[PDB]
């Protein structure tokens, strides 16, 4: 029974002994079937192509399918409709930083991966021109929400329409890469790639938010070369306590 | 330091679109199979 044994293996907390219940893979559907539960789970398999069906596994444990497959369902019962923080709300039944961003916040939250598109441009520009005091990056990363697990159109849309000036713009496109590939595997390197690249700039918030977005791009992932990165640059004598306390 | 750090995030752009067009060709091709 091999889903509910790897299900117990994963409980016993040996990444060994995973690997061995793994290894068996005696049938191709119970095996895609327990690569599923790997992916889901976030656990990383080690493998290269030396068995039958890696392809298809890495790419189940990868989740790479995994914003087409919610994308499809919500196609099922269509509900790509962005909706207005007021709609969300229902203000019609009775502007600083401040509710701004809060709304952008709602907005990022309702609108999870549905690609906002044109209510994304909408209150892109909105927060941009309301970028004041806290009106900081914190918006670009909303938008990488809003584009969670979008790999494909997230890092497009950013790209595209982000970096420049403004250093806290240029963390937010580094913060919405991060929360693109948030549990999103895949040997690419997207995000790992261009926080590692900016994570070493002087600005001292645009640094936090690089290691920031590293660390929850690939929250879980449990390898060592983002930690022998990011350990190196611990020692933040130069930089604030609170950017030591976030790479941490 | 405004220009170069621009034009550095420029053209690790195009890299990662690059990188991104790669995935597509692959992932495309494996699901196809």
């Amino acid at each position: 029974r091999f889903p509910e044994a790897l299900r117990l293996a994963l409980m016993l907390n040996d990444m060994e002994l995973v690997e061995d219940i793994f290894t068996s893979c005696k049938d191709v559907v119970v095996q895609k079937q327990m690569a599923f539960m790997l992916g889901r789970h976030g656990v990383f398999l080690e493998l290269s192509e030396d068995v039958e069906e890696y392809e298809d596994l890495t790419e189940i444990m990868s989740n790479v399918q995994l914003n087409s497959n919610f994308l499809a369902l919500a196609r099922e019962l269509d509900i790509m409709e962005p909706k207005v923080p007021d709609d969300i709300y229902k203000t019609h039944l009775e502007d600083s930083a401040r509710m701004n961003l809060a709304s952008s916040f709602v907005n990022g939250f309702v609108n999870a991966a549905f690609g906002q598109d044109k209510l994304l441009t909408d209150d892109g520009n909105k927060w941009l021109y309301k970028n004041k005091d806290h009106g900081m990056l914190s918006a670009a990363a909303s938008l990488g929400m809003i584009l969670l697990w979008d790999v494909d159109g997230g890092l497009t849309q950013i790209d595209k329409y982000l970096y420049s000036s403004e250093d806290y713009i240029k963390s937010g496109a580094l913060l919405a890469c991060g929360i693109v590939n948030s549990g999103v595997r895949n040997e690419c390197d997207p995000a790992l790639a261009l926080l590692s690249d900016y994570v070493l700039h002087n600005s001292n918030t645009m640094r936090l938010g690089s290691i920031f977005g590293l660390g929850l791009a690939y929250a879980g992932s449990n390898r060592e070369d983002v930690l022998t990165l990011l350990l190196p640059v611990m020692g933040d004598s130069k930089s604030s306590m609170e950017v030591a306390g976030v790479t941490a | 330091l405004r220009q170069t750090e621009n034009r550095a995030t420029r053209c690790k752009v195009e890299r990662l679109q690059l990188l991104l067009q790669q995935k597509r060709l692959r992932r495309k091709a494996r699901r196809d199979a």
